[PDB]
């Protein structure tokens, strides 16, 4: 519909951002509060590359100043795809909480998500927001990106600390980057 | 003037009078007109059983006088 | 300066000092808000004559 | 609780007031001394005034010295009812604290009168005094004297025969005379370890050597001789404010020169040197000849001093504030030997201490 | 019916001290020559209220260095503890009797010494662990000096009970006989609520706010209310030991009236001292105590101990 | 059972207070709130160090003072006995040991808050 | 006796308002009970009483008006309400209204 | 001159009642009871509050509020674009950028004054030869935005516009000290 | 209507949140001298319901009173973060304002507004204790004209 009534205008695709107060690592480091994590197929069979704010936001504005980019569609990605499960696993070694998987269905994820859904305020989580974690990310072959935008792209165990250290108790507050190995980075 | 303080003095005079008042009026209601029959020691708790016993309906406080006796 | 004898006799005992002499509430007796005009008086060097710079 | 070392951080204030007064003209650097010690505005004011006074070689009028040293007192008894209660609301009481801060805000009317604002009031100048007195005022001052007496005997009763504040005080923050004079103190720590200096009597400066009053002296040092020096100076503050609300002389306001004091505004717009006057004192301001001065005089918190360095020009070249709580808070850490947090605490009360003098 | 008594000494005892905010902050105003609040209220009677409710529409805010579980526990325990020992105190009948009322409520007033200690070392900060500290020097000094105290005037006493504290100043108070043991009580009961002179746990000038500097509202407002809620429990203590309310058999409300008088008496009293008196230090407050009320107290004992031995005047068990 | 219902009555209330306290107002949190307080600054130590009091001895005083307190606190039921001198002596000789036990302190300098 | 004296000032107060619904609406808009000579009645509505006996600074009061170039100012009172001439009278640089 | 403050005069010996004297004053806290007793007189003493938005604080017309330019009788403005003013101004928070009018007269094009950038001296208007600037009695001008303490000539006329009937006045009261 | 039960419910909490404001015992100068003139018995801020409390997590709103140094200012955010949610800002005096006489300085934020978001702005150098007076009871209107539970209702 925009490309209808404004042909030339131009389109951001990001991946699931994370950083500061997002929905995303926040998510995953609030499954703490219950007994296990919920993931589909134990969280493998699906890849995702999550971008930083910092780059998305200096990317739109890049966007906003670039002599091209007067009709083009962008995918802002990050410089590495994780699997769901190694990425979870990341996050919780960052938080240094625990982690105990759990394989649970697709179905009874989206009842879960529906009841946790219902509800007057912001919900938690939802259908909608389990399906998003459960599709795999496409991989951006032919779209330009951050880097012809002028945006390195900053990677997740660079900036992962300053998002990941509110959900730290405090035995291990005071923990560096070294302390968490990072991530397997798949290519698929 | 100094006399401003006096809302708050009685409003906090109402509030302590009330509890006392309350309990003196909810033990003698629940007692039968009666207070509470405190027991202190086993003498009196004995006596208090066996008050329970004498009445008929369970409740210690129904006293029972020269009624029984033809 | 509107209160009775008896908290009147009651501060004077209990702060130990007349009060009533030196209350810190001012009724009457500061000036009116409203003041007749001044005429500030000039200084020297207004003299008309003998009055070069250079000798002050 | 033990204090082992103090080591106070300053410059959390520092403005650059001396760099902005190098940047500015000398009747434009003057409300920059109100705001030094924003408790004692008008003795800051004094002292700037006096220093360029000495600089420019001349003198303000007998009225306009009377009323310096009649606002001079009046700050002297805003600066230890502010020292004295706030120094007890620190150590638990604050009662007293709202009572002279309600003489306060009486004192302060007195300024918002004389002049435009309560505190910052741009009053005292290097042409003597700004504008002269509203018609009232000196009755009303008086109204105010003659009852103030009683307000320090209530504070008085209060706290210094109370055993709670003698225990909290006496034998608080000892500094021997002979380590004050070594750490520079010179203001109250001076007397209140038994030194008999005061500026206003060894190198009087306006007609504080014509009037009289006494200099409280202690004998132990402590936070308690402090605070019975910081009410004996209440009281002969009042003193010499008895003695200038009689002794005012009935002259002209400010030094009849106007190559220094701007002209009345009568005259600047009735007269042709009078504008001249007034638009050059009011663009380029008056050229002070080249020398440099330090001119000190007793501040409610200590010695205040200026060393004033001018190259000729309208501007000052350098402006060097000498603030009293600069050494006392440097010898903080020495009077806070064998002490806990609350004594701590107790000596930055007794210290005279105003960050904005201190970081300037 | 029982509910409807435990619900008739609670909601009385929590609006009773939120008039004493109230009246806390009016007193010491009219002592400071200003007013209290008089724009929330008609007089200033919706103040305690509006504050109330804006202290439990702010957030918590958990912080990150904190033990969680003491952190949630000692407000809770504080205000529960605060109305437990509210419970067996008789105007003149309490709603539950305990022989041993004395006994409970020592114990009780250690439990909160104990909510106010977990507090401090449960918010992991510098000034919180301060207050920790002064908060264990000054209970071990009003604690064995307000055991003696106790000790000596139920020697005076029968049991450990309070209907024969009411029975005993059926015709005369116990501040005539021990009048000096009644000045070291209130200064104690001082002491056991941490209010002024010897505050000390939330000392505002030397501390911060002590340890509550991390509670933000909510339980902050807890520990507030468990406060003043031991402040009127102390008055009322105090005027049930010492000034003892008449006593008649055929009405109690003339009792109520007179504790209730006295009571608050005793309140304003506290309030009277907070605006007149500066702050102890925490170590002169163990010294004063230590070395002036404890050999006194001691002594007191023993002559309470030989008093109704040599007078024949030994009071009756029950 | 009453002063059990009394008891859970007064536990329950505390818990539906900050529950409501904790469940009601909207959360907004991140980790400059969340920080140690520390006047402004971040802190320099971990508020877990030693902290080394000054009034030790008197703490360990304070232990034996409160177990004489409790080897006293019988004396209501005590001075109910038949013989009552030997109570009466007994009673004196035990305040008496107490308080020069506490003079010896005293003397010795050990409530004095040694640095 | 000085009691009664001053039960009947209040009572004057009270019964001095207009009626209860004036002494209401006074006293929770400006939240005191005071009798002051009538002195003002400035254009917009506002009141502006005045009493000698009292000291200096509660000896000159304003009763603001409930409508103000369209706002309902029943409870918003404001500081700026006050024209600039009954301003200068109500912060005491002249005695003159 | 000088005096002691803490210093005694010999000593009072040592006597059965003094001993007793100050016994009670250290047993019966007689200081203690004295300070309670002075801060009951306060207490039924009355207090100094002002009722704020109705009972306002007492002034003098010397006082400095919220700035404004003056015109004469005839409606013009006073200001003649000369400048001064903001060269006495000590935190330069004026800017006057000016140029000949339609009918050739000296005005201002631009007056802004940066209010949170003024110090409130009064300095502008003590330099002014026309009295053009005055600091009128407006304090109660706070703002909820930056930008609206950062006042242009419109906003300056318009204060003018709305204060005269109390800066004329207070002008007419002041003008013979100044 | 739930509009009108939100709406009345939002006075509520309006009213409860204007009426205890609870400042920071935080000042840095010559404002704070008149801030704590205005804590002084003439224009009685506790007689609003306003008292001061000395921890951030007691605080509601901040008045910066004073000159926002560089040095200070690292010290004014944490302490404002440090406040639980519902927290305003009154700047008060042309310090904190827009740095008023030390604009020019090397050592001083341009306005306190650079560092922490400010909801009233207070003039004057220094604001008398009635103009700060008049700021506070400015916050209370514009906390009172706030609509949170309607703003979540048509949300
Ligand atoms: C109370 C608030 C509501 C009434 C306010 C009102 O209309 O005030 C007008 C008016 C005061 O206005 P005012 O003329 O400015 O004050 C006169 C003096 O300046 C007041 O100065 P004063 O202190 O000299 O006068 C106080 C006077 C009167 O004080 C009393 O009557 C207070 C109660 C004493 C018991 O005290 C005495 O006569 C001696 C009392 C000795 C007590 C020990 O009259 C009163 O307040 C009369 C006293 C009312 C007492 C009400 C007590 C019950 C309160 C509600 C409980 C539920
Ligand atoms: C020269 O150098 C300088 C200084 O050096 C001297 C400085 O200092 C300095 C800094 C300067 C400043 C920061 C200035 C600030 C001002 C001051 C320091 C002075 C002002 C005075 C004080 C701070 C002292 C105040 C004294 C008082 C006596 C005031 C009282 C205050 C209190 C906190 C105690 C009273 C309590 C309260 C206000 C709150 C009580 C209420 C509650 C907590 C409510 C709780 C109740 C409930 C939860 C009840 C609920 C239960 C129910 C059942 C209710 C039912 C409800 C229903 C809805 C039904 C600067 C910059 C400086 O340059
Ligand atoms: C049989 C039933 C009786 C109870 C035993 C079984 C249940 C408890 C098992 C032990 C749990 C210990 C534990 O987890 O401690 C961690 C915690 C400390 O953890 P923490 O608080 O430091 O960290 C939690 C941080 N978050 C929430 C972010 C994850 O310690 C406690 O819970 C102990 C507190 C006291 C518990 C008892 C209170 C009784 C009433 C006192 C008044
Ligand atoms: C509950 C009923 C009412 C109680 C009183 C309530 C109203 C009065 C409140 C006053 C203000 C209290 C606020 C807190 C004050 C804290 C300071 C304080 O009190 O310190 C204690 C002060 C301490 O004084 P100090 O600390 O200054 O002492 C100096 C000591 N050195 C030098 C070692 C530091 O006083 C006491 O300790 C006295 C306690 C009471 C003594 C009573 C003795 C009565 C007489 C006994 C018998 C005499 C005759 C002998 C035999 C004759 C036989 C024929
Ligand atoms: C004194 C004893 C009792 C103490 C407790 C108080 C009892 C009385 C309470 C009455 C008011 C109840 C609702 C208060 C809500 C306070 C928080 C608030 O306004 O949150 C707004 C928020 C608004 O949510 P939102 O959808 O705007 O999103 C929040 C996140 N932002 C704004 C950043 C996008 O929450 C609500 O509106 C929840 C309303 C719940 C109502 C329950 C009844
Ligand atoms: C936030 C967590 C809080 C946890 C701590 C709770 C503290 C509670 C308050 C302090 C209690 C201190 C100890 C008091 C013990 C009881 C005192 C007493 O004397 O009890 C005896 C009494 C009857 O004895 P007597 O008076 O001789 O009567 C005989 C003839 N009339 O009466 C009796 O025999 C009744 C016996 C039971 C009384 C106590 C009941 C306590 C119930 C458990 C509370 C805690 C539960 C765990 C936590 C729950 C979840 C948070
Ligand atoms: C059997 C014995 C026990 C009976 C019950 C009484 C219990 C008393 C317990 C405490 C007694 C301690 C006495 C010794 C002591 O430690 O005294 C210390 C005290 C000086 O210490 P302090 O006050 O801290 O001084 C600091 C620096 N000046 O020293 C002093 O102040 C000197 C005091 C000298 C006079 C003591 C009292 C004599 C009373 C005689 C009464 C006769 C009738
Ligand atoms: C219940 C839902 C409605 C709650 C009140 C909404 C209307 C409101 O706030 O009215 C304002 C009125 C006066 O408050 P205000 O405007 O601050 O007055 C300034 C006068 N000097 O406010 C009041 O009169 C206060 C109303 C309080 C209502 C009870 C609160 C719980 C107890
Ligand atoms: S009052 Fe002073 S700082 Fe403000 S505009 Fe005028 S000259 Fe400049
Ligand atoms: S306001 Fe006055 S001083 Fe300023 S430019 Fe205009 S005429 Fe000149
Ligand atoms: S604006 Fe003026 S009064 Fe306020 S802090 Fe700055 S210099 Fe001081």
């Amino acid at each position: 519909e925009v490309r209808s009534v404004f042909p030339e205008a131009i389109i951001i695709r990001p991946s699931d951002i994370f950083g500061r107060e997002d929905r995303f690592l926040n998510h995953f480091a609030n499954y703490r509060w219950f007994l296990a994590v919920p993931l589909v197929s134990l969280g493998f069979k699906t890849v995702k590359q999550p971008v930083y704010v910092a780059d998305v936001s200096k990317g739109i504005v890049n966007a906003t100043k670039d002599p091209d980019a007067v009709g083009k569609t962008f995918a802002f990605t990050g410089p590495n795809r994780y699997l769901l499960f190694h990425l979870v696993k990341y996050i919780f070694g960052m938080t240094h909480r625990t982690f105990i998987p759990y394989p649970l269905p697709l179905f009874v994820y989206s009842w879960i998500g529906k009841l946790f859904g219902l509800s007057p305020f912001e919900p938690w989580t939802t259908k909608d927001k389990v399906e998003r974690i459960h599709i795999s990310d496409v991989m951006p072959t032919d779209l330009p990106g951050l880097e012809d935008l002028g945006v390195q792209p900053t990677p997740l165990e660079l900036k992962s600390i300053e998002v990941l250290r509110r959900h730290r108790t405090y035995r291990w507050l005071s923990s560096e980057i070294e302390e968490t190995k990072p991530a397997k980075t798949v290519n698929y | 003037m100094w006399f401003e303080i006096l809302p708050g003095l009685a409003i906090m005079g109402v509030c302590l009078v009330i509890p006392g008042v309350s309990t003196a009026y909810i033990h003698k209601f629940t007692n039968g007109g009666k207070e509470k029959r405190v027991a202190r020691v086993q003498y009196q708790w004995y006596l208090m059983e066996r008050d329970r016993r004498i009445s008929g309906v369970n409740r210690y406080y129904v006293s029972k006088g020269l009624e029984n006796i033809d | 300066a509107s209160a009775t004898r008896v908290i009147q006799k009651l501060r004077n005992w209990a702060s130990g000092q007349d009060l009533q002499a030196k209350l810190q509430l001012r009724y009457q007796e500061i000036a009116k808000r409203t003041q007749p005009p001044p005429k500030l008086p000039v200084g020297p060097s207004h003299k008309l004559s003998n009055n070069y710079y250079c000798t002050r | 609780e033990m204090v082992r070392k103090c080591d106070p951080h300053i410059g959390l204030l520092h403005r650059g007031t001396e760099k902005l007064i190098e940047y500015k003209t000398y009747l434009q650097a003057l409300p920059y001394f109100d705001r030094l010690d924003y408790v004692s505005m008008m003795c800051n004011e004094q002292a700037y005034s006096i220093a360029v006074e000495k600089l420019l070689n001349i003198q303000p009028p007998p009225r306009a010295q009377w009323i310096r040293v009649l606002f001079g007192e009046i700050t002297r008894i805003l600066n230890h009812i502010m020292a004295v209660t706030t120094h007890a609301l620190d150590i638990g009481a604050m009662t007293p604290f709202f009572w002279m801060f309600e003489e306060r805000e009486k004192m302060f009317e007195f300024y918002e009168r004389v002049s435009g604002a309560r505190m910052h009031a741009a009053y005292i100048r290097p042409g003597g005094v700004h504008q002269d007195l509203p018609l009232g005022l000196l009755d009303d001052i008086y109204e105010f004297s003659k009852n103030f007496s009683l307000r320090i005997d209530e504070v008085e009763e209060m706290l210094t025969n109370n055993r709670i504040w003698r225990n909290r005080t006496v034998d608080i923050g000892v500094v021997t005379a002979e380590d004050a004079l070594n750490y520079g103190f010179s203001g109250v720590m001076l007397r209140g370890s038994g030194i008999q200096w005061d500026l206003r009597k060894t190198q009087p400066y306006d007609v504080y050597d014509q009037v009289e009053f006494d200099v409280p002296i202690g004998s132990r040092g402590d936070c308690y001789d402090r605070y019975l020096c910081r009410v004996e100076e209440m009281r002969q503050s009042l003193r010499i404010i008895e003695q200038c609300l009689n002794k005012m002389p009935p002259g002209e306001i400010k030094v009849d020169d106007a190559k220094v004091s701007p002209p009345k505004r009568a005259e600047m717009k009735t007269s042709m040197e009078s504008l001249i006057h007034h638009f050059k004192l009011y663009t380029e301001g008056y050229q002070v000849p080249p020398g440099a001065t330090y001119t000190a005089i007793e501040a409610p918190k200590g010695e205040f001093g200026v060393y004033l360095v001018s190259d000729g020009s309208s501007r000052p070249y350098r402006c060097k504030i000498k603030a009293p709580g600069f050494a006392h808070l440097a010898g903080l850490d020495k009077m806070s030997k064998g002490h806990m947090l609350a004594d701590v605490v107790a000596i930055i009360g007794t210290q005279d201490i105003v960050f904005g003098e201190i970081d300037r | 019916m029982f509910f409807i008594n435990i619900l008739t000494l609670l909601v009385p005892i929590l609006i009773a001290m939120a008039f004493l905010t109230l009246v806390e902050r009016k007193i010491l105003g009219y002592m400071q020559l200003r007013k209290g609040p008089n724009i929330v209220g008609p007089y200033g009677i919706l103040q305690p209220f509006a504050d109330a409710m804006k202290l439990f529409m702010k957030e918590p805010m958990r912080p990150l260095t904190t033990s969680m579980s003491l952190f949630i526990i000692a407000p809770t325990l504080s205000l529960t503890l605060a109305l437990s020992l509210w419970v067996p105190l008789p105007m003149p009948h309490p709603l539950i009797n305990l022989n041993l009322g004395i006994l409970f409520i020592l114990a009780t007033s250690s439990l909160s010494v104990y909510s106010i200690l977990w507090s401090g070392w449960a918010s992991n900060s510098k000034y919180s662990l301060f207050g920790a500290l002064r908060a264990v020097a000054q209970t071990i000094s009003y604690e064995v000096t307000m055991a003696i105290i106790l000790l000596s005037v139920l020697l005076m006493n029968g049991s450990y009970s309070l209907q024969t504290l009411i029975t005993t100043q059926e015709h005369m108070w116990l501040l005539l006989p021990a009048w000096p043991m009644a000045m070291m009580w209130f200064i104690s009961t001082l002491a056991e609520t941490n209010r002024a002179p010897f505050d000390l746990t939330e000392g505002e000038s030397e501390l911060v706010s002590g340890f509550n500097v991390e509670y933000a509202a909510g339980p902050f407002a807890l520990f507030f209310m468990a406060e003043y809620t031991n402040i009127i429990l102390m008055n009322a203590l105090t005027t049930i030991i010492f000034l003892g309310p008449l006593y008649y058999i055929n009405l109690p409300e003339l009792y109520s009236t007179n504790f209730m008088m006295e009571a608050l008496l005793l309140s304003s009293t506290f309030l009277w001292i907070r605006a007149s008196y500066p702050r102890f230090r925490y170590d002169q407050l163990m010294h004063l105590l230590w070395k002036n009320f404890l050999p006194l107290t001691l002594a007191l004992c023993m002559w309470h101990i030989s008093l109704p031995i040599f007078t024949a005047g030994v009071p009756p068990y029950m | 059972m009453n002063l059990y219902t009394v008891i859970f009555i007064n536990i329950l209330l505390s818990l539906t207070l900050i529950l409501v306290a904790f469940w009601l107002p909207q959360m907004n949190l991140y980790s400059e709130k969340a920080n140690p307080y520390e006047c402004g600054f971040d802190p320099t130590s971990s508020a877990r160090l030693p902290f080394s009091m000054k009034f030790f001895l008197v703490a360990i005083t304070f232990l034996l003072f409160d177990l004489e307190i409790a080897l006293l606190l019988p004396l209501p039921w005590a001075i109910q006995t038949i013989k009552t001198s030997t109570m009466m002596i007994m009673a004196f000789i035990l305040v008496t040991i107490l308080s020069l036990g506490l003079a010896y302190e005293w003397t010795q300098k050990g409530l004095e808050w040694t640095e | 006796m000085e009691l009664v004296e001053v039960l009947k000032r209040g009572v004057q107060q009270v019964t001095g308002h207009g009626g209860l619904r004036g002494l209401l609406r006074v006293f929770f808009r400006a939240n005191d009970i005071r009798i002051g000579t009538l002195v003002g009645e400035d254009k917009y509505g506002n009141k502006y009483y005045e009493d000698n006996k009292q000291f200096f600074g509660r000896h000159r009061w304003v009763i603001y008006t409930t409508e103000m170039n369209g706002k309902n100012t029943f409870w918003d009172v404001d500081g700026s309400m006050v024209p600039p001439e009954w301003h200068r009278w109500l912060h005491c640089m002249t005695d003159d209204p | 001159t000088y005096k002691y403050v803490n210093k005694k005069e010999q000593e009072s010996e040592v006597d059965m009642k003094s001993a007793t004297d100050n016994a009670a004053r250290i047993l019966m806290w007689t200081e203690l009871i004295r300070g309670l007793g002075m801060t009951l007189s306060y207490l039924f003493r009355e207090p100094a509050t002002i009722n704020y938005p109705f009972e306002k604080g007492p002034l003098s017309p010397r006082f400095r509020g919220e700035h404004a330019l003056r015109r004469y009788p005839s409606g013009e403005e006073r200001c003649i674009a000369c400048k001064l003013c903001e060269a006495i101004c000590p935190a330069q928070a004026i800017t006057i950028e000016a140029e000949p009018r339609a009918d050739g007269s000296r005005r201002t094009t631009r007056y802004d004054i940066d209010m949170t950038k003024c110090i409130y001296c009064g300095f502008c208007q003590e330099a002014c030869p026309v009295d053009a600037i005055v600091e009128g009695p407006n304090f109660e001008f706070s703002t909820e935005t930056h930008e609206e303490l950062l006042y242009n000539k419109e906003k300056l006329l318009n204060n003018g516009d709305k204060w005269e009937a109390e800066i004329a006045a207070n002008i007419q009261a002041d003008y013979l000290y100044r | 209507r739930a509009e009108y039960v939100v709406t009345k419910l939002d006075d509520l909490i309006n009213w409860a949140r204007r009426s205890s404001l609870w400042p920071m015992t935080f000042g840095l100068a010559c404002c704070a001298v008149e801030m704590m003139h205005m804590a002084a018995p003439r224009y009685d801020m506790d007689r609003f319901g306003v008292v001061f409390r000395a921890s951030p997590r007691q605080a509601d709103v901040m008045i910066v009173a004073g000159t926002l140094t560089n040095k200070m200012a690292p010290a004014l955010r944490k302490v404002y973060d440090q406040m639980p949610e519902p927290r305003y800002v009154v700047s008060m005096g042309s310090c904190a304002n827009g740095g008023g006489y030390y604009h020019y300085s090397y050592s001083v934020v341009r306005g306190c507004d650079r560092i922490v978001p400010v909801d009233i702005y207070v003039p004057g150098c220094p604001p008398t204790a009635e103009a700060l007076l008049y700021g506070i009871l400015q916050l209370q209107r514009k906390i009172k004209r706030e609509q949170k539970l309607k703003i979540w209702y048509r949300r």
